[PDB]
Protein backbone atom coordinates (compact mmCIF):
# COMPACT_ATOMS: atom_id res chain seq x y z
CA UNK A 1 0.00 0.00 0.00
CA UNK A 2 2.75 2.47 0.94
CA UNK A 3 5.48 2.73 -2.28
CA UNK A 4 8.78 4.77 -2.01
CA UNK A 5 8.42 7.54 -4.79
CA UNK A 6 10.80 6.58 -8.21
CA UNK A 7 13.05 9.14 -7.64
CA UNK A 8 13.80 7.53 -3.76
CA UNK A 9 13.45 3.86 -4.86
CA UNK A 10 16.10 4.96 -7.58
CA UNK A 11 18.53 6.01 -4.99
CA UNK A 12 17.44 3.09 -2.53
CA UNK A 13 18.57 0.99 -5.61
CA UNK A 14 21.93 2.79 -5.90
CA UNK A 15 22.94 2.01 -2.37
CA UNK A 16 21.40 -1.81 -2.80
CA UNK A 17 23.72 -2.22 -5.79
CA UNK A 18 26.74 -0.95 -4.28
CA UNK A 19 28.10 -3.38 -1.57
CA UNK A 20 28.69 -6.91 -2.72
CA UNK A 21 25.31 -7.91 -1.07
CA UNK A 22 22.26 -6.15 -0.82
CA UNK A 23 22.01 -6.22 2.81
CA UNK A 24 25.34 -4.77 3.49
CA UNK A 25 23.11 -1.48 2.22
CA UNK A 26 20.81 -1.30 5.17
CA UNK A 27 22.17 2.15 7.13
CA UNK A 28 22.75 4.04 3.89
CA UNK A 29 18.92 3.05 2.66
CA UNK A 30 17.82 4.28 6.20
CA UNK A 31 19.81 7.53 5.99
CA UNK A 32 18.35 8.05 2.52
CA UNK A 33 14.77 7.34 4.19
CA UNK A 34 15.23 9.28 6.88
CA UNK A 35 16.83 12.54 4.52
CA UNK A 36 13.80 12.44 2.10
CA UNK A 37 10.56 12.40 4.54
CA UNK A 38 12.42 13.99 7.63
CA UNK A 39 11.90 10.78 10.02
CA UNK A 40 11.83 6.97 8.62
CA UNK A 41 8.07 6.38 8.32
CA UNK A 42 7.11 3.17 10.18
CA UNK A 43 5.36 1.71 6.79
CA UNK A 44 8.42 2.61 4.37
CA UNK A 45 10.11 -0.82 6.52
CA UNK A 46 8.58 -3.38 5.39
CA UNK A 47 9.06 -2.56 1.54
CA UNK A 48 12.76 -1.93 2.32
CA UNK A 49 13.33 -5.26 3.75
CA UNK A 50 11.72 -6.05 0.90
CA UNK A 51 14.15 -5.02 -1.46
CA UNK A 52 17.43 -5.75 0.33
CA UNK A 53 15.69 -9.06 1.13
CA UNK A 54 15.61 -9.36 5.36
CA UNK A 55 12.85 -10.14 7.48
CA UNK A 56 11.20 -7.15 8.65
CA UNK A 57 12.28 -7.51 11.79
CA UNK A 58 15.55 -7.99 11.22
CA UNK A 59 15.03 -4.30 9.64
CA UNK A 60 12.56 -2.83 12.77
CA UNK A 61 15.62 -3.94 15.14
CA UNK A 62 18.29 -2.27 13.67
CA UNK A 63 16.59 1.09 13.38
CA UNK A 64 15.61 0.72 16.75
CA UNK A 65 19.60 0.04 18.08
CA UNK A 66 20.86 2.93 16.02
CA UNK A 67 20.06 6.59 17.62
CA UNK A 68 20.41 8.70 14.70
CA UNK A 69 17.37 7.27 13.08
CA UNK A 70 13.61 8.94 14.33
CA UNK A 71 10.32 6.99 13.75
CA UNK A 72 8.59 9.49 15.79
CA UNK A 73 9.36 13.14 14.80
CA UNK A 74 8.89 14.73 11.34
CA UNK A 75 11.72 17.46 11.09
CA UNK A 76 13.16 19.66 8.12
CA UNK A 77 16.26 20.29 10.20
CA UNK A 78 17.42 18.80 13.04
CA UNK A 79 19.55 20.60 15.21
CA UNK A 80 21.77 17.63 16.83
CA UNK A 81 23.62 19.37 19.94
CA UNK A 82 26.60 17.73 21.70
CA UNK A 83 25.82 16.97 25.78
CA UNK A 84 28.74 14.96 26.16
CA UNK A 85 31.90 16.11 28.80
CA UNK A 86 33.64 18.70 26.71
CA UNK A 87 31.14 20.73 25.17
CA UNK A 88 29.20 20.58 28.27
CA UNK A 89 32.19 22.38 30.34
CA UNK A 90 32.35 25.04 27.50
CA UNK A 91 29.07 25.93 27.16
CA UNK A 92 26.09 23.46 25.90
CA UNK A 93 23.96 25.01 28.01
CA UNK A 94 24.36 28.77 26.40
CA UNK A 95 24.02 26.82 23.44
CA UNK A 96 20.36 25.53 24.30
CA UNK A 97 19.06 29.16 26.05
CA UNK A 98 19.90 30.71 22.96
CA UNK A 99 17.79 27.66 21.15
CA UNK A 100 14.94 28.06 23.26
CA UNK A 101 15.31 32.33 23.09
CA UNK A 102 15.23 31.85 19.23
CA UNK A 103 12.93 28.66 18.62
CA UNK A 104 11.23 28.51 21.34
CA UNK A 105 11.88 24.67 21.68
CA UNK A 106 14.39 22.76 24.17
CA UNK A 107 15.82 19.23 23.49
CA UNK A 108 13.53 16.75 22.00
CA UNK A 109 10.74 18.81 21.12
CA UNK A 110 9.75 19.84 17.72
CA UNK A 111 8.65 23.40 16.49
CA UNK A 112 5.09 23.55 15.49
CA UNK A 113 5.48 24.41 11.84
CA UNK A 114 7.87 20.93 11.79
CA UNK A 115 10.83 23.22 10.52
CA UNK A 116 13.31 22.51 13.69
CA UNK A 117 13.50 19.35 16.25
CA UNK A 118 16.44 19.51 18.42
CA UNK A 119 18.24 16.69 19.43
CA UNK A 120 20.84 15.78 22.27
CA UNK A 121 23.61 14.13 20.60
CA UNK A 122 26.91 12.17 22.07
CA UNK A 123 30.31 13.65 21.34
CA UNK A 124 30.39 14.81 17.75
CA UNK A 125 34.31 14.63 17.47
CA UNK A 126 34.74 18.21 17.30
CA UNK A 127 35.38 19.23 20.77
CA UNK A 128 38.23 21.74 20.20
CA UNK A 129 34.97 23.77 18.43
CA UNK A 130 32.91 23.08 21.87
CA UNK A 131 30.35 23.61 21.99
CA UNK A 132 29.51 21.78 18.45
CA UNK A 133 25.80 21.54 16.64
CA UNK A 134 24.83 20.19 13.56
CA UNK A 135 21.83 21.14 11.02
CA UNK A 136 21.07 18.45 9.38
CA UNK A 137 24.85 17.55 7.86
CA UNK A 138 26.23 20.86 8.59
CA UNK A 139 28.37 21.53 11.70
CA UNK A 140 29.21 24.02 13.48
CA UNK A 141 30.83 26.09 16.55
CA UNK A 142 28.15 28.33 18.99
CA UNK A 143 30.27 31.18 19.79
CA UNK A 144 26.76 33.50 20.45
CA UNK A 145 22.76 34.28 20.03
CA UNK A 146 23.78 36.98 17.37
CA UNK A 147 26.22 34.43 15.81
CA UNK A 148 23.61 31.52 15.93
CA UNK A 149 20.28 33.76 14.90
CA UNK A 150 22.15 34.34 11.86
CA UNK A 151 23.27 30.56 11.15
CA UNK A 152 19.89 29.56 11.42
CA UNK A 153 18.22 32.02 9.58
CA UNK A 154 20.05 30.07 6.26
CA UNK A 155 17.73 27.36 6.96
CA UNK A 156 14.27 28.20 5.54
CA UNK B 1 31.42 19.98 -5.61
CA UNK B 2 30.59 21.24 -1.94
CA UNK B 3 30.45 19.42 1.23
CA UNK B 4 28.17 20.11 4.44
CA UNK B 5 30.01 22.74 6.51
CA UNK B 6 32.66 21.89 9.16
CA UNK B 7 33.90 23.88 11.83
CA UNK B 8 37.68 24.44 11.28
CA UNK B 9 39.85 22.90 13.80
CA UNK B 10 43.11 24.12 14.73
CA UNK B 11 46.24 21.76 13.55
CA UNK B 12 50.00 21.86 14.05
CA UNK B 13 52.87 19.64 13.59
CA UNK B 14 56.14 19.45 14.69
CA UNK B 15 56.84 16.58 12.19
CA UNK B 16 55.46 17.65 8.64
CA UNK B 17 54.06 13.98 8.02
CA UNK B 18 50.35 13.63 8.98
CA UNK B 19 49.47 17.03 8.85
CA UNK B 20 51.59 18.32 6.01
CA UNK B 21 48.82 19.10 4.08
CA UNK B 22 45.81 18.30 7.03
CA UNK B 23 47.26 21.30 8.97
CA UNK B 24 45.61 23.68 6.16
CA UNK B 25 41.47 23.57 7.13
CA UNK B 26 40.54 22.21 3.23
CA UNK B 27 39.99 19.27 1.11
CA UNK B 28 43.17 18.47 -1.02
CA UNK B 29 42.51 16.99 -3.80
CA UNK B 30 44.48 14.35 -6.26
CA UNK B 31 46.22 16.93 -8.10
CA UNK B 32 47.86 18.25 -4.98
CA UNK B 33 48.63 15.02 -2.95
CA UNK B 34 50.31 14.04 -6.27
CA UNK B 35 52.75 16.92 -6.71
CA UNK B 36 54.21 16.42 -3.17
CA UNK B 37 54.76 12.44 -4.48
CA UNK B 38 51.42 11.55 -3.14
CA UNK B 39 50.98 7.54 -4.67
CA UNK B 40 54.98 6.92 -4.82
CA UNK B 41 54.82 4.20 -1.72
CA UNK B 42 51.95 3.04 -3.47
CA UNK B 43 53.49 2.20 -6.82
CA UNK B 44 56.94 0.99 -4.65
CA UNK B 45 54.85 -1.18 -2.97
CA UNK B 46 53.43 -3.20 -5.58
CA UNK B 47 57.35 -3.87 -6.57
CA UNK B 48 57.72 -5.04 -3.36
CA UNK B 49 56.14 -8.65 -1.75
CA UNK B 50 53.56 -8.12 0.57
CA UNK B 51 55.77 -10.25 2.70
CA UNK B 52 57.90 -7.55 2.66
CA UNK B 53 55.60 -4.73 3.58
CA UNK B 54 54.72 -6.61 6.52
CA UNK B 55 57.97 -6.76 7.36
CA UNK B 56 58.45 -3.16 7.06
CA UNK B 57 55.60 -2.30 8.62
CA UNK B 58 56.92 -4.64 11.44
CA UNK B 59 60.22 -3.20 11.78
CA UNK B 60 58.90 0.16 11.92
CA UNK B 61 57.45 -0.51 15.83
CA UNK B 62 53.92 1.10 14.44
CA UNK B 63 51.30 0.01 16.65
CA UNK B 64 47.74 0.67 16.48
CA UNK B 65 45.81 4.25 17.16
CA UNK B 66 42.73 3.12 18.08
CA UNK B 67 43.57 2.82 21.41
CA UNK B 68 44.69 -0.77 21.96
CA UNK B 69 48.17 -0.43 20.71
CA UNK B 70 48.24 -3.77 18.89
CA UNK B 71 51.68 -3.88 17.06
CA UNK B 72 50.15 -3.31 13.25
CA UNK B 73 52.79 -5.72 11.49
CA UNK B 74 51.96 -8.56 13.76
CA UNK B 75 48.11 -8.37 12.93
CA UNK B 76 48.95 -8.50 9.24
CA UNK B 77 51.03 -11.15 9.87
CA UNK B 78 48.32 -13.49 11.87
CA UNK B 79 45.64 -12.43 9.16
CA UNK B 80 48.07 -13.88 6.02
CA UNK B 81 48.60 -17.47 8.15
CA UNK B 82 44.69 -18.01 7.31
CA UNK B 83 43.57 -19.05 3.98
CA UNK B 84 41.89 -15.70 2.26
CA UNK B 85 39.74 -14.35 0.61
CA UNK B 86 41.05 -12.19 3.46
CA UNK B 87 39.31 -8.46 4.22
CA UNK B 88 40.72 -4.76 5.10
CA UNK B 89 38.68 -2.76 6.86
CA UNK B 90 39.60 1.35 8.00
CA UNK B 91 37.78 1.88 10.89
CA UNK B 92 37.13 5.71 11.22
CA UNK B 93 34.10 5.11 13.64
CA UNK B 94 35.56 7.87 15.89
CA UNK B 95 32.85 8.29 18.18
CA UNK B 96 34.97 8.45 22.30
CA UNK B 97 34.77 11.55 24.14
CA UNK B 98 37.57 14.25 23.06
CA UNK B 99 38.68 12.36 19.98
CA UNK B 100 39.00 14.29 17.03
CA UNK B 101 42.14 13.03 15.39
CA UNK B 102 40.88 10.77 12.60
CA UNK B 103 38.24 13.75 10.80
CA UNK B 104 40.68 16.05 9.94
CA UNK B 105 42.91 13.41 8.00
CA UNK B 106 39.63 11.94 6.55
CA UNK B 107 38.62 15.63 5.85
CA UNK B 108 42.05 17.26 4.53
CA UNK B 109 43.98 14.24 3.37
CA UNK B 110 41.77 11.71 2.61
CA UNK B 111 44.03 10.55 -0.07
CA UNK B 112 46.99 10.08 2.77
CA UNK B 113 44.45 7.81 4.16
CA UNK B 114 43.10 5.72 0.69
CA UNK B 115 46.94 4.95 -0.29
CA UNK B 116 47.59 3.59 2.93
CA UNK B 117 44.40 1.49 2.21
CA UNK B 118 45.72 0.24 -1.02
CA UNK B 119 49.54 -0.63 0.39
CA UNK B 120 47.55 -2.33 3.03
CA UNK B 121 45.36 -4.42 0.73
CA UNK B 122 48.22 -5.60 -0.98
CA UNK B 123 50.29 -6.89 1.70
CA UNK B 124 47.19 -9.08 3.20
CA UNK B 125 45.84 -10.16 -0.06
CA UNK B 126 42.81 -8.37 0.65
CA UNK B 127 40.77 -7.66 -2.77
CA UNK B 128 37.77 -5.78 -0.78
CA UNK B 129 38.72 -3.12 1.43
CA UNK B 130 36.12 -0.77 3.57
CA UNK B 131 36.01 2.42 5.39
CA UNK B 132 33.36 2.65 8.32
CA UNK B 133 33.00 5.87 8.75
CA UNK B 134 30.41 6.93 11.54
CA UNK B 135 26.82 8.92 10.79
CA UNK B 136 27.65 11.70 12.09
CA UNK B 137 30.73 12.62 9.52
CA UNK B 138 28.96 13.36 6.37
CA UNK B 139 31.39 15.75 4.94
CA UNK B 140 33.88 13.10 5.42
CA UNK B 141 31.94 10.04 4.00
CA UNK B 142 31.19 12.16 0.66
CA UNK B 143 34.77 13.55 0.58
CA UNK B 144 35.55 10.01 0.78
CA UNK B 145 33.74 8.69 -1.86
CA UNK B 146 34.97 11.58 -4.03
CA UNK B 147 38.69 11.00 -3.12
CA UNK B 148 37.95 7.42 -4.06
CA UNK B 149 36.89 8.11 -7.72
CA UNK B 150 39.74 10.15 -8.20
CA UNK B 151 42.00 7.55 -7.56
CA UNK B 152 39.83 5.08 -9.97
CA UNK B 153 40.28 7.56 -12.65
CA UNK B 154 44.04 7.73 -11.68
CA UNK B 155 44.56 4.17 -11.80
CA UNK B 156 45.31 3.37 -8.43
CA UNK B 157 42.06 1.71 -7.72
CA UNK B 158 40.25 -0.72 -9.90
CA UNK B 159 41.62 -4.29 -11.63
CA UNK B 160 45.52 -4.63 -12.53
CA UNK B 161 46.24 -1.52 -10.41
CA UNK B 162 48.99 -0.43 -12.52
CA UNK B 163 49.92 -3.35 -14.36
CA UNK B 164 50.60 -5.21 -10.95
CA UNK B 165 47.65 -8.14 -10.93
CA UNK B 166 46.27 -6.68 -7.76
CA UNK B 167 42.78 -5.77 -8.00
CA UNK B 168 40.89 -3.14 -4.75
CA UNK B 169 38.04 -1.75 -4.28
CA UNK B 170 37.49 0.38 -1.39
CA UNK B 171 33.73 0.88 -0.29
CA UNK B 172 32.37 3.64 2.20
CA UNK B 173 30.02 2.32 5.03
CA UNK B 174 28.45 4.95 7.38
CA UNK B 175 27.40 4.27 10.82
CA UNK B 176 24.18 5.27 12.52
CA UNK B 177 24.69 6.66 15.74
CA UNK B 178 26.30 3.86 17.85
CA UNK B 179 29.38 4.52 19.45
CA UNK B 180 29.92 0.47 20.34
CA UNK B 181 30.47 0.23 16.24
CA UNK B 182 33.85 1.52 16.83
CA UNK B 183 34.90 -2.16 18.21
CA UNK B 184 36.09 -3.80 15.85
CA UNK B 185 33.94 -6.58 15.33
CA UNK B 186 30.70 -4.72 16.14
CA UNK B 187 31.70 -2.87 13.56
CA UNK B 188 31.55 -6.41 11.51
CA UNK B 189 28.38 -7.28 12.58
CA UNK B 190 27.87 -3.41 11.38
CA UNK B 191 29.18 -4.20 7.95
CA UNK B 192 27.08 -7.42 7.85
CA UNK B 193 24.24 -4.86 8.21
CA UNK B 194 23.22 -6.02 11.33
CA UNK B 195 22.96 -3.83 14.62
CA UNK B 196 26.19 -3.24 16.47
CA UNK B 197 27.14 -6.26 19.01
CA UNK B 198 30.64 -7.47 19.83
CA UNK B 199 31.68 -10.76 19.14
CA UNK B 200 32.35 -13.06 21.48
CA UNK B 201 36.52 -12.66 20.92
CA UNK B 202 38.48 -15.11 20.32
CA UNK B 203 38.11 -15.84 17.88
CA UNK B 204 39.69 -12.32 16.77
CA UNK B 205 38.94 -10.81 13.19
CA UNK B 206 42.48 -11.99 12.09
CA UNK B 207 41.15 -15.18 11.66
CA UNK B 208 36.78 -15.05 11.72
CA UNK B 209 36.12 -11.53 10.68
CA UNK B 210 33.56 -10.53 8.31
CA UNK B 211 31.36 -13.28 6.55
CA UNK B 212 34.06 -15.09 8.30
CA UNK B 213 36.94 -14.61 6.92
CA UNK B 214 40.38 -13.01 7.59
CA UNK B 215 39.70 -9.27 8.48
CA UNK B 216 42.34 -6.72 9.29
CA UNK B 217 40.97 -4.38 10.85
CA UNK B 218 42.94 -0.40 11.24
CA UNK B 219 42.32 2.61 12.66
CA UNK B 220 42.49 5.77 10.53
CA UNK B 221 45.52 7.01 11.91
CA UNK B 222 47.30 3.27 12.11
CA UNK B 223 47.00 3.15 8.17
CA UNK B 224 47.91 7.37 7.63
CA UNK B 225 51.33 6.01 8.88
CA UNK B 226 51.72 3.25 6.19
CA UNK B 227 52.53 5.69 3.00
CA UNK B 228 55.39 6.80 5.33
CA UNK B 229 56.79 3.28 5.87
CA UNK B 230 57.35 2.33 2.70
CA UNK B 231 58.14 6.04 1.67
CA UNK B 232 61.25 6.43 4.05
CA UNK B 233 61.51 2.75 4.96
CA UNK B 234 61.39 1.39 8.47
CA UNK B 235 64.75 2.46 9.55
CA UNK B 236 64.23 6.15 8.77
CA UNK B 237 60.38 6.04 10.35
CA UNK B 238 62.01 4.66 13.30
CA UNK B 239 64.46 7.73 13.72
CA UNK B 240 61.22 9.85 14.60
CA UNK B 241 60.63 10.22 18.28
CA UNK B 242 62.11 7.43 20.57
CA UNK B 243 62.90 4.56 19.52
CA UNK B 244 60.98 2.18 21.12
CA UNK B 245 57.53 4.35 20.32
CA UNK B 246 58.94 6.08 16.98
CA UNK B 247 56.71 7.43 14.66
CA UNK B 248 54.17 10.82 14.89
CA UNK B 249 51.48 10.60 16.77
CA UNK B 250 47.76 12.75 16.83
CA UNK B 251 46.74 14.74 19.88
CA UNK B 252 43.26 16.03 19.97
CA UNK B 253 43.46 18.69 22.64
CA UNK B 254 40.17 20.30 24.21
CA UNK B 255 38.66 21.77 27.27
CA UNK B 256 40.72 24.56 29.01
CA UNK B 257 43.74 25.24 27.05
CA UNK B 258 44.22 28.65 25.04
CA UNK B 259 44.94 26.36 21.59
CA UNK B 260 42.41 23.81 21.46
CA UNK B 261 43.12 21.20 18.47
CA UNK B 262 45.18 18.42 16.87
CA UNK B 263 48.91 18.27 17.66
CA UNK B 264 51.51 16.33 15.84
CA UNK B 265 53.88 15.48 17.73
CA UNK B 266 56.48 12.53 18.50
CA UNK B 267 55.74 10.69 21.64
CA UNK B 268 58.10 11.22 23.81
CA UNK B 269 56.55 14.94 24.40
CA UNK B 270 55.01 14.98 28.03
CA UNK B 271 51.86 15.67 29.21
CA UNK B 272 52.84 18.88 30.73
CA UNK B 273 54.37 19.82 27.38
CA UNK B 274 51.44 19.18 24.98
CA UNK B 275 49.39 21.49 27.49
CA UNK B 276 51.85 24.22 28.19
CA UNK B 277 54.32 24.31 25.08
CA UNK B 278 51.92 23.27 22.32
CA UNK B 279 48.68 24.08 23.42
CA UNK B 280 49.12 27.33 24.66
CA UNK B 281 48.89 26.67 28.51
CA UNK B 282 45.37 27.04 30.59
CA UNK B 283 42.68 29.64 29.63
CA UNK B 284 43.19 32.30 32.49
CA UNK B 285 46.10 30.38 32.89
CA UNK B 286 44.45 28.75 35.69
CA UNK B 287 45.27 25.50 37.79
CA UNK B 288 45.06 22.46 35.94
CA UNK B 289 42.81 20.13 37.87
CA UNK B 290 42.75 16.71 35.31
CA UNK B 291 43.51 15.26 32.61
CA UNK B 292 40.12 13.11 30.88
CA UNK B 293 41.71 10.86 28.64
CA UNK B 294 39.22 10.86 26.78
CA UNK B 295 36.36 8.60 28.27
CA UNK B 296 39.32 6.24 29.63
CA UNK B 297 41.96 7.54 32.14
CA UNK B 298 41.47 10.49 34.99
CA UNK B 299 45.24 11.77 35.26
CA UNK B 300 45.74 14.41 37.93
CA UNK B 301 47.68 17.49 38.54
CA UNK B 302 50.41 15.70 39.79
CA UNK B 303 50.94 13.36 36.72
CA UNK B 304 51.45 15.61 34.40
CA UNK B 305 55.36 14.70 33.64
CA UNK B 306 54.21 10.88 32.02
CA UNK B 307 55.07 10.82 28.00
CA UNK B 308 52.20 10.08 25.62
CA UNK B 309 53.47 6.91 24.59
CA UNK B 310 52.09 3.59 25.18
CA UNK B 311 54.61 2.56 27.95
CA UNK B 312 53.23 1.25 31.74
CA UNK B 313 53.51 4.66 33.02
CA UNK B 314 53.25 6.59 29.72
CA UNK B 315 49.53 8.03 29.02
CA UNK B 316 48.60 5.60 26.05
CA UNK B 317 44.95 5.51 24.76
CA UNK B 318 44.67 7.66 21.69
CA UNK B 319 46.29 10.39 23.23
CA UNK B 320 42.99 12.46 23.80
CA UNK B 321 44.02 15.27 26.00
CA UNK B 322 40.16 17.01 27.79
CA UNK B 323 41.75 19.54 30.05
CA UNK B 324 39.92 20.64 33.29
CA UNK B 325 40.94 23.52 35.26
CA UNK B 326 40.71 24.29 39.08
CA UNK B 327 36.72 25.86 38.93
CA UNK B 328 35.55 22.84 37.41
CA UNK B 329 33.74 20.31 39.62
CA UNK B 330 34.89 16.68 39.25
CA UNK B 331 31.53 14.96 40.14
CA UNK B 332 29.73 16.99 37.47
CA UNK B 333 32.42 16.07 34.87
CA UNK B 334 32.07 12.55 35.54
CA UNK B 335 28.37 12.38 35.39
CA UNK B 336 29.05 13.55 32.19
CA UNK B 337 31.21 9.78 31.58
CA UNK B 338 28.50 7.83 33.05
CA UNK B 339 25.75 9.30 30.94
CA UNK B 340 28.24 8.13 27.79
CA UNK B 341 28.94 5.07 28.64
CA UNK B 342 24.90 4.54 29.57
CA UNK B 343 24.08 5.49 26.13
CA UNK B 344 26.24 3.58 24.47
CA UNK B 345 26.54 0.20 26.11
CA UNK B 346 24.48 -2.18 23.77
CA UNK B 347 22.96 -4.07 26.82
CA UNK B 348 24.34 -8.07 25.47
CA UNK B 349 25.95 -8.57 28.83
CA UNK B 350 23.67 -8.27 32.09
CA UNK B 351 26.12 -6.14 34.64
CA UNK B 352 27.25 -3.62 31.65
CA UNK B 353 23.68 -3.15 30.56
CA UNK B 354 22.11 -2.80 34.09
CA UNK B 355 25.65 -1.43 35.45
CA UNK B 356 26.01 1.78 33.08
CA UNK B 357 22.61 2.54 33.89
CA UNK B 358 22.96 2.49 37.31
CA UNK B 359 26.29 4.06 37.27
CA UNK B 360 24.60 7.60 35.60
CA UNK B 361 21.28 7.41 37.30
CA UNK B 362 22.81 7.51 41.11
CA UNK B 363 25.61 9.94 40.47
CA UNK B 364 22.95 12.17 39.10
CA UNK B 365 20.77 11.60 41.91
CA UNK B 366 24.41 12.29 43.95
CA UNK B 367 25.08 15.41 42.02
CA UNK B 368 21.75 17.20 42.56
CA UNK B 369 21.65 16.00 46.08
CA UNK B 370 19.18 13.79 45.79
CA UNK B 371 21.41 10.73 47.03
CA UNK B 372 20.17 8.25 50.04
CA UNK B 373 22.51 6.72 51.79
CA UNK B 374 21.55 3.46 50.15
CA UNK B 375 22.31 5.30 46.56
CA UNK B 376 26.00 6.25 47.41
CA UNK B 377 26.95 2.64 48.55
CA UNK B 378 25.17 1.16 45.76
CA UNK B 379 26.94 3.77 43.43
CA UNK B 380 30.30 2.93 44.46
CA UNK B 381 29.33 -1.01 43.93
CA UNK B 382 27.72 -0.75 40.83
CA UNK B 383 30.87 1.57 39.46
CA UNK B 384 32.81 -1.58 40.56
CA UNK B 385 30.79 -4.39 38.84
CA UNK B 386 30.27 -3.29 35.36
CA UNK B 387 32.89 -5.26 34.08
CA UNK B 388 31.86 -8.83 35.05
CA UNK B 389 31.00 -11.36 32.15
CA UNK B 390 31.67 -8.29 29.50
CA UNK B 391 32.92 -9.30 26.23
CA UNK B 392 34.06 -6.40 24.83
CA UNK B 393 36.22 -3.36 26.33
CA UNK B 394 33.15 -0.91 26.98
CA UNK B 395 32.11 -2.96 30.00
CA UNK B 396 35.34 -3.48 31.18
CA UNK B 397 36.57 0.96 31.05
CA UNK B 398 32.89 2.05 31.84
CA UNK B 399 33.45 2.63 35.67
CA UNK B 400 37.61 3.33 35.13
CA UNK B 401 37.67 7.38 34.53
CA UNK B 402 34.82 7.45 37.61
CA UNK B 403 36.73 5.57 39.84
CA UNK B 404 39.83 7.09 38.94
CA UNK B 405 37.99 10.22 40.30
CA UNK B 406 36.93 8.67 43.21
CA UNK B 407 40.44 7.98 44.35
CA UNK B 408 42.25 11.12 43.27
CA UNK B 409 39.67 13.88 44.35
CA UNK B 410 37.97 11.99 47.27
CA UNK B 411 37.55 15.68 49.26
CA UNK B 412 35.37 16.83 46.57
CA UNK B 413 33.19 13.65 46.11
CA UNK B 414 32.62 13.96 50.23
CA UNK B 415 31.34 17.29 50.12
CA UNK B 416 28.54 15.46 47.56
CA UNK B 417 28.05 12.79 50.50
CA UNK B 418 28.06 15.06 52.98
C1 LIG C 1 40.31 0.48 22.77
C2 LIG C 1 40.09 -0.95 23.21
O1 LIG C 1 40.02 -1.79 22.03
P1 LIG C 1 39.81 -3.43 21.77
O2 LIG C 1 39.34 -3.70 20.40
O3 LIG C 1 38.94 -4.04 22.86
O4 LIG C 1 41.30 -3.91 22.07
P2 LIG C 1 42.19 -5.22 21.92
O5 LIG C 1 43.26 -5.18 22.94
O6 LIG C 1 41.28 -6.43 22.03
O7 LIG C 1 42.59 -5.17 20.35
C3 LIG C 1 43.84 -4.76 19.77
C4 LIG C 1 43.85 -5.07 18.30
O8 LIG C 1 44.76 -6.18 18.09
C5 LIG C 1 44.04 -7.35 17.77
N1 LIG C 1 44.56 -8.45 18.58
C6 LIG C 1 44.76 -8.48 19.93
N2 LIG C 1 45.27 -9.60 20.38
C7 LIG C 1 45.42 -10.37 19.23
C8 LIG C 1 45.92 -11.67 19.01
N3 LIG C 1 46.41 -12.45 19.98
N4 LIG C 1 45.93 -12.13 17.75
C9 LIG C 1 45.48 -11.34 16.77
N5 LIG C 1 44.99 -10.10 16.85
C10 LIG C 1 44.98 -9.67 18.11
C11 LIG C 1 42.55 -7.04 17.99
O9 LIG C 1 41.81 -7.81 17.05
C12 LIG C 1 42.53 -5.53 17.69
O10 LIG C 1 42.53 -5.33 16.28
C1 LIG D 1 33.82 0.36 22.79
C2 LIG D 1 34.96 0.45 21.81
C3 LIG D 1 34.99 1.48 20.88
C4 LIG D 1 36.04 1.59 19.97
N1 LIG D 1 36.07 2.65 19.04
C5 LIG D 1 37.06 2.74 18.12
C6 LIG D 1 37.00 3.78 17.11
O1 LIG D 1 36.14 4.65 17.01
N2 LIG D 1 38.02 3.71 16.18
C7 LIG D 1 39.03 2.78 16.13
O2 LIG D 1 39.84 2.75 15.21
N3 LIG D 1 39.03 1.84 17.13
C8 LIG D 1 38.08 1.80 18.11
N4 LIG D 1 38.13 0.77 19.03
C9 LIG D 1 39.23 -0.22 18.99
C10 LIG D 1 38.95 -1.26 17.90
O3 LIG D 1 38.16 -2.33 18.41
C11 LIG D 1 40.27 -1.81 17.33
O4 LIG D 1 41.19 -2.18 18.35
C12 LIG D 1 40.99 -0.90 16.33
O5 LIG D 1 40.12 -0.35 15.34
C13 LIG D 1 42.12 -1.68 15.68
O6 LIG D 1 42.91 -0.82 14.81
P1 LIG D 1 44.37 -0.37 15.33
O7 LIG D 1 45.12 -1.64 15.65
O8 LIG D 1 44.91 0.37 14.11
O9 LIG D 1 44.16 0.52 16.53
C14 LIG D 1 37.08 0.65 19.99
C15 LIG D 1 37.05 -0.38 20.91
C16 LIG D 1 36.01 -0.49 21.83
C17 LIG D 1 36.09 -1.55 22.90
S1 LIG E 1 30.54 -5.23 27.46
FE1 LIG E 1 28.75 -3.80 27.22
S2 LIG E 1 29.06 -2.80 25.21
FE2 LIG E 1 30.47 -4.67 25.23
S3 LIG E 1 29.23 -6.38 24.31
FE3 LIG E 1 28.81 -6.43 26.54
S4 LIG E 1 26.93 -5.10 26.86
FE4 LIG E 1 27.75 -4.65 24.78
S1 LIG F 1 32.23 16.61 23.58
FE1 LIG F 1 31.02 17.72 22.11
S2 LIG F 1 32.02 17.37 20.17
FE2 LIG F 1 33.14 16.12 21.61
NA1 LIG G 1 64.74 -4.28 0.42
NA1 LIG H 1 28.86 4.81 14.75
Amino acid sequence: EFEFPEELKTKLQEHINYFPKKRQAILLCLHEIQNYYGYIPPESLKPLADMLELPLNHVEGVVAFYDMFDREDKAKYRIRVCVSIVCHLMGTNKLLKALENILGIKPGEVTPDGKFKIVPVQCLGACSEAPVFMVNDDEYKFESEVQLNEILSRYT
Amino acid sequence: RSYPAIPRIYAETTLNMLLKRAKKPRVHSIDEYLKDGGYQALEKALNMSPEEIIDWVDKSTLRGRGGAGFPTGKKWKFAVQNPGPRYFICNADESEPGTFKDRIIIERDPHLLIEGIIISSYAIGANEAYIYIRGEYPAGYYILRDAIEEAKKKGFLGKNILGSGFDLEIYVARGAGAYICGEETALIESLEGKRGHPRLKPPYPVQKGLWGKPTVVNNVETIANVRFIISMGWEEYRYIGPSDYAGPKLFPVSGKVKKPGVYELPMNTTLREVIFKYAGGTLGNKKVKAVFSGALDCFSSEELDIPMDYSPLGFGGTGTVIVLTEEDDIVEAALKIAEFYEHETCGQCTPCRVGCYEQANLLEKIYKGEATEQDWEGFDFVNRNIQPTSICGLGAVAGRLIRQTLEKFPEEWEKYRK
